[PDB]
């Protein structure tokens, strides 16, 4: 039943007595459900060290991964180019998923096409799909460039992107001069960030490989900036703001900030902003190229160093105090521009915030996950805050990256209780937060199920989630945030200390029980 | 537009009579005027109202929880030629500062919207025997130019 | 170097106009542990010079915020305009157990919110009506106090009459307190005014009542406002020692405990400055002796437990040693962990009227040295108890000025500063670790053995925090 | 007891069994406490309509006010002028409180002096305090200007600021040309915002009253902006950013953004930035003057309109969509500068956010309090979001202001269940959230006690607090936020919808009970 002036949605509608009795009867009569005491017993066992050991020896089963597949990254990279349509050669199912995944995180349209290869292409390849596909796409959506990547089906059957595109052009399906950069992006190799790297290097080689004799390093007086897989709009923005603030000429290669944030003014803009084709062509002429997320830009780095001849600086992602300082100093060194008073003051304001909040942050324990560069930047800043990054998980991380992170940790007393995990998933992390309970978890929306699981053991075992990363689907507009630079550090610091204070307020809200510590001032 | 005037003078020399006849003359020639009595004797508006004694803001304020409990309607009365009349009144004899009582009353008129955008003149009839800091407050607080 | 300090003082004083210079020079001194009569070296409890940015508060803060505010089951009215009560609402962490807004009222702000008409006509009738309203909406309050703000005395209101009349009418204890901010020269007179108000309107209520069953081990904790739980972590030790704590003045205190205090056998005074007044009175009137103690750090706590126990029979002295043995391994573990991290570090302190000298022992238990200390409003009997606790040639400052404190800190260069909220952010910007020593920086308790662990942890987290190595941009 | 490697602070230390037994004995033996069932009975009675009626008929007692006194506002206003020292003539206790209050909200130093009038000044006034005070202050702290206000003691005894300062100069305590603007700021009249208005008009008259014959309206081609009592650093900032973005010349009169946010770089800066004396002198030469918070700038408005002859625009505080649009259009009209593409796009981005979050915001009920301009701006934006502002409380509001707010509400169907309360406090508001329960409260830190109170009645009666206003003492760095313009609307919208989603996640976190609605995507 419903009271017209107080309509109930699923929650709390199904809590009504008649629904509750109905669900009880459904269970008892037809679910042949395990007895509740048995369920409690197994649940408890899943929180033990014995279960954790069995959990960590898994070799074939993966549960609740913390990574996605290559083409997702290729699509995001492509989205950052002017009037460019991401095109994934292969099965269409993948494209419905890539779009939906980004639509929920950015709460914005996400354009991408597929050439719908089906069972009759599984045997002889998708050459015809590519011919008709490129023609239909250019004609229908009028992009000025089509960036091609692939689904696993096309990779497994061996479709040759280069040949397929050449033939499409040779036979007139699309103009010979129409830009169609491409990249093989197998989902069974690496992860979504690997797809970004592959797609980027593919677009870079398309516009510069054959014309390097025309380039002169440093002739355009700019600094190229390659962002990598980035899902926070404030990150593209803060980098451009700091560089402009320094009077540094630059070129952001793959800039999706405009297309991932169009205004709702009466018209739908399929395309907006983005790195121009001319900027890619001219890139070799820059003074140098800075990679913001080097751990997932290795192929791009080999091409930029080996072909463009840029002395790519060995810089970590600009997250936290030391690394933002290093990024600015290097940029200053390469461009010849001094670091201005405004940035020096911004730095000092972040330090002020750190001195003001250090007492609540000191010794707080965290479990965290995400992509490699983001995870190590988070780890570095946590150390700078006097916090303890106990469970560091990067499903798509690698051995060399782990060694680097272990070195960062060894350089700080606050890194003594930390352990870096690669190849492990969120089901592994779940055991860690039960056996060696931290104070909070810093991760994406999938972490909400772990919080729910810990609360079930008991309120005192609950590990609250602090949402930073990708994807974030259960909160609105956090994709507008910033995690890079002094601005990103201020935002993360504010989020961490207030998450601590919110939880403390929750624990001291008990009238005449725990409210003796429900302080007005903190 | 609106001019803020204050009539100051010793008591016992017809100052209130002159003030009310000056105001009645201005209303007669077409001006919009408001008379605010600021004498503890509260006898600055009887001729305009044809009354024996107008309830003062101080009298009513002492009876209430807060001055905002008062309604302009019981405080402001229209008389001859439409001129509006108010009496600040003073605190009980021997206790308050008559001057602060006058400022309290004027501040109330301000908040209550008594100063219409219509008004051409506002005349404060203030006592000038002993010119102490109290009775000089309308000056110190730019209540009248 | 005594010479260097004397010279620092004179250099700092040079910026002052003549009058302020001569006056301030008498409130600054180089310590001499041999001195017993502090007046020979420093003067205190005098008015502050105008425009110098004293860190001091007023008598209302000393009465409402310090002494009366903490009594949990009474309703305290900040009588006058809205300011005073709002700035002091829940700013001091005087902890208590209760159902706020129902049987306890510490964190609430009750006020008569004076408007202009209240200044003109006086607020006695408003006060009387306010009291009936309090009685109607908070029926479980067990007494009311009227904390006068500046205007009350200036306009001639008679709050004593109102309290007497309404008190008899409602058969309720209503205490008028003349703690107007213009009285005295700091929070100090507020304490004295408040102690006298307790004495005159509350303390003798049970003078003829013999229903309280007393024991020979009954004591009262005098002068512990339970900041962050300080009194509870003090109370636990005294009772483990076999004593019975009848009352706590006034942290987590109830009006009944206060009224029951005249039945105790010994008054244990922690904050000498704020409650020596009522302590002397209880000895004079009830014959109850009182003694000073210190629960800051293991050395002082052990010494205090032993001195207190010596006042009772052998059974208490035996329990005292059992309690000391129980905690020995706990504080030794705290020292073992933290002293090596703080050994040799120098601290400069500036607080109110007790802690500036009371915490020295705790810092020394961690191998730290207090190179400077001072009080906002201490009297000379406080400095008499201070010089012997401080090292030779250390700096002392009474009612220090903002300018002075900043200059002394720039020269002395302490590794840590322990002061208040108005000082905190100034020194952090200078890159000097800072710990609030009034509010314990929202941490605590600091009293007793359990409090010592927290204090150590706190001095360490702040002094050795990684943030202090980052104030200078590397391109500088 | 303590475990050295897991030290407990008050919470949860006092939850240990020995402390718990000790507290039980303290209570039973000496507190003569009312029986717990009696406490429950009275608590319950305090949540009823009967109690609410008695509560609303209070005429003399005020409980938990939502306003402060005049000089607090005079000090904040003074703080916004170059090398200016706020000086409050009167009792020093007041100054210790004003500083501490702002220190806890901004987590920054707050400089201000007193001339410490004591009992011997209560009879004959504080003329000597003023002479020595100004001399000592100028000598010791070296300000270029001393802005004088007063405590209630000085007001009650009648000290004449004008005469006292004139005599200090006449007798040589401070240079005759040394600027010493002043204002009487009685705590028993209005509130802290009135003090801001009084102090500002005082400084404005000091620098321009006697030299008006030298002024020509519009000659400097700028637009003056008077901010009013403002405690969010982002508000001063967003106004300057939007004006500069439009190419509009302007002058921010009372700008404390630099002094309330100095860097922690090794030195303490007592003074920083601020409106210059020259800018105040030149102000009459502007095209016009815009008041950002007109409801507490009435005295300033009379002086600006009557003496500077500026046609002060009738504009509401620039909060929400419509009012930010109006502010920009008026500024465009006065300066002749068009509204640029960047601002038009920012507007459209806020509208996009509104369309994306409207389903979670629709019909949400709120109780809210704060200063008049801030409150009405919050009310207007809530209406724009499709939310219902049920309990609107402004302790320091007035009748004319209430009529204006009632008109804003009548202009929207979403304002039908709203009631505007003036002169009422947070104890009155507490009754309202118990008798006509809203979904959330939007207010300052004092609201935490109301949330605690509602939770005691029951988890289903809990009204969570959303912190926006002043002061905010139990969370860190929220004073860096923005509430004005499109930027502030985006921040508030994000905070409101995520507060709703956080609470929904809390209510659906029950394993096998309410988690059927613990959606990964929202
Ligand atoms: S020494 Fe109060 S803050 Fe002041 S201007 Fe009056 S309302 Fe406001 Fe002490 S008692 Fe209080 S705190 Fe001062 S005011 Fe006097
Ligand atoms: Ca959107
Ligand atoms: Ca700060
Ligand atoms: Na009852």
């Amino acid at each position: 039943s419903q009271q017209v002036d107080k309509i109930k949605a699923s929650y709390p509608l199904f809590l009504d007595q008649d629904y509750k009795d109905m669900l009880a009867k459904k269970r008892d009569g037809f679910e042949e459900k395990y007895p509740q005491d048995k369920i409690d017993e197994v649940f408890q066992w899943t929180t033990t060290k014995e279960y954790q050991e069995l959990n960590f020896q898994r070799e074939a089963l993966t549960v609740n991964p913390a990574k996605a597949c290559q083409p997702l990254g290729a699509v995001l990279c492509a989205l950052g180019f002017e009037k460019t349509m991401p095109y994934v050669h292969g099965s269409q199912g993948c494209v419905a998923y890539f779009r939906s995944y980004f639509n929920r995180h950015f709460r914005e349209p996400v354009s991408c096409v597929s050439d719908s290869m089906t069972e009759d292409a599984a045997v002889f390849g998708g050459q015809q799909n590519m011919k008709d596909g490129l023609q239909n796409c250019k004609a229908t959506y009028k992009p000025d460039m089509i960036a091609v990547s692939t689904t696993c089906m096309a990779e497994v059957i061996g479709d040759d992107l280069n040949a397929f595109i050449n033939n499409s052009k040779k036979e007139g399906f699309i103009p010979d001069e129409f830009p169609v950069p491409f990249a093989h992006t197998p989902s069974f190799v690496g992860s979504h960030v690997t797809g970004w790297d592959n797609m980027f290097e593919g677009i870079a080689r398309y516009f510069t490989l054959k014309s390097m004799d025309d380039k002169v390093v440093g002739s355009n007086k700019k600094i190229n900036i390659v962002p990598g897989f980035e899902t926070y709009l404030g990150n593209f923005r803060v980098i451009k703001r700091m560089l402009s603030e320094m009077g540094v000429g630059y070129s952001l290669l793959s800039d999706p900030e405009e297309v991932l944030d169009t205004p709702a003014d009466g018209q739908f803009r399929m395309y907006a902003g983005g790195t121009t084709q001319e900027e890619m062509k001219d890139a070799p002429n820059a003074l140098n190229t800075v990679l913001l997320q080097p751990w997932h830009l290795e192929k791009t780095k080999k091409f930029v160093e080996g072909t463009w001849k840029h002395e790519v600086p060995k810089l970590n992602i600009p997250m936290g105090l030391d690394w933002t300082d290093e990024f600015l100093m290097k940029v200053s060194e390469i461009s010849g521009q001094p670091i201005p008073a405004s940035l020096t003051k911004e730095r000092g304001r972040l330090v002020d915030m750190m001195t003001d909040s250090h007492t609540w942050l000191h010794g707080k324990r965290f479990a965290l996950w995400g992509d490699p560069d983001f995870v190590m930047g988070l780890v570095k800043f946590l150390l700078e805050l006097g916090c303890e990054p106990v469970h560091i998980l990067c499903h798509n991380g690698n051995k060399r990256w782990k060694k680097a992170v272990d070195a960062i940790l060894a350089a700080s007393p606050y890194g003594k209780n930390a352990t870096v995990y690669i190849g492990k998933d969120l089901w592994h992390l779940r055991s860690l937060v039960f056996t060696d309970k931290p104070d909070f978890m810093i991760g994406n929306s999938y972490g909400k199920f772990i919080q729910r699981d810990t609360l079930h053991k008991g309120k005192e075992f609950e590990v609250p989630l602090i949402r930073i990363g990708f994807p974030i689907f259960d909160r609105h507009h956090l994709h507008r945030s910033t995690t890079l630079g002094y601005e990103g550090a201020m935002q993360i610091l504010t989020t961490l200390v207030n998450s601590i204070l919110e939880r403390l307020d929750e624990e001291t809200r008990g009238m005449q029980a725990t409210d003796y510590n429900h302080d007005l001032v903190r | 537009a609106m001019r803020q005037c204050a009539i100051y003078g010793k008591g016992g020399i017809g100052k209130s009579t002159t003030t009310q006849n000056l105001v009645a003359a201005l209303a007669e020639m077409g001006k919009k005027v408001m008379i605010v009595g600021c004498d503890p004797k509260a006898d600055s508006t009887r001729l305009i109202l044809h009354s024996k004694a107008q309830n003062t803001i101080m009298e009513m304020a002492a009876e209430a929880g807060t001055v905002e409990d008062l309604e302009l309607e019981d405080v402001l009365k229209a008389g001859y030629g439409g001129v509006k009349c108010v009496e600040s009144g003073g605190p009980e004899p021997g206790v308050g500062c008559a001057g602060r009582g006058v400022i309290t009353a004027i501040n109330f008129l301000e908040e209550e919207g008594a100063y219409e955008d219509d008004l051409d003149f506002v005349f404060y009839d203030v006592l000038g025997d002993v010119v102490c800091g109290g009775f000089a407050m309308p000056i110190r607080e730019n209540k009248a130019q | 170097s005594r010479e260097e300090v004397e010279s620092l003082i004179q250099e700092v004083l040079e910026v002052y106009p003549e009058k302020a210079r001569k006056d301030r020079n008498k409130h600054l001194a180089v310590n001499d542990p041999a001195v017993t009569q502090s007046k020979k070296c420093i003067i205190s409890n005098k008015k502050s010079q105008p425009g110098l940015m004293t860190i001091r508060g007023c008598a209302y803060a000393g009465s409402k915020g310090v002494v009366w505010g903490p009594i949990k089951d009474m309703i305290h009215i900040s009588h006058g305009p809205v300011g005073c009560g709002q700035y002091s609402r829940a700013g001091r962490r005087n902890y208590y157990i209760g159902t706020t807004g129902v049987n306890a009222f510490v964190t609430m702000n009750f006020t008569s919110d004076f408007q202009e008409k209240d200044i003109v006509f006086g607020g006695d009738k408003k006060l009387a009506k306010l009291i009936d309203e309090v009685e109607t909406l908070f029926p479980l309050n067990k007494g009311i106090s009227v904390q006068s703000e500046c205007p009350i005395g200036l306009i001639g209101d008679d709050i004593e009459s109102v309290s007497k009349v309404k008190g008899a009418e409602l058969s309720k204890t209503i205490v008028p307190v003349r703690c107007e901010g213009f009285r005295g020269v700091s929070q100090s007179l507020g304490h004295h005014i408040a102690n006298d108000a307790v004495r005159d309107w509350v303390l003798g209520k049970r003078d003829e009542d013999t229903t309280f069953a007393s024991t020979p081990y009954d004591v009262a904790i005098i002068g512990d406002y339970n900041i962050g739980g300080d009194a509870w972590s003090s109370r636990i030790l005294l009772e483990e020692m076999g004593l019975r704590c009848v009352a706590q003045w006034s942290g987590d205190g109830s009006i009944s405990e206060i009224e029951l205090t005249p039945k105790v056998k010994l008054n244990l005074v922690h904050c000498y400055r704020s409650m020596n007044y009522i302590s002397r009175h209880m000895e004079e009137k009830y014959g109850i002796p009182w003694m000073e103690y210190n629960f800051f750090g293991p050395t002082k706590t052990i010494e205090s437990l032993r001195a207190i126990a010596a006042k009772f029979d052998e059974s208490i002295q035996k329990k005292c040693e059992e309690v000391i043995a129980k905690y020995k391994p706990e504080w030794e573990a705290v020292v073992a962990k933290y002293r090596p991290r703080l050994e040799g570090k120098r601290v400069m302190l500036y607080i109110g009227g007790l802690r500036p000298r009371h915490v020295i022992g705790a810092y020394e238990d961690l191998g730290m040295e207090v190179v400077g200390t001072g009080y906002e409003f201490a009297h000379n009997d406080d400095y008499d108890r201070t010089m012997k606790e401080m090292g030779d040639s250390t700096l002392l400052y009474d009612d220090v000025t903002g300018y002075e404190f900043e200059e002394f800190v720039k020269r002395i260069k302490p590794d840590l500063i322990g002061s208040g909220i108005k000082e905190k952010f100034i020194f952090q910007k200078m890159g000097i670790p800072f710990r609030e020593m009034h509010s314990w920086d929202y941490s605590g308790p600091y009293h007793g053995f359990d409090g010592f662990a927290i204090f150590a942890r706190d001095m360490d987290m702040t002094l050795n925090n990684p943030c202090w190595k980052k104030l200078q941009a590397p391109w500088e």
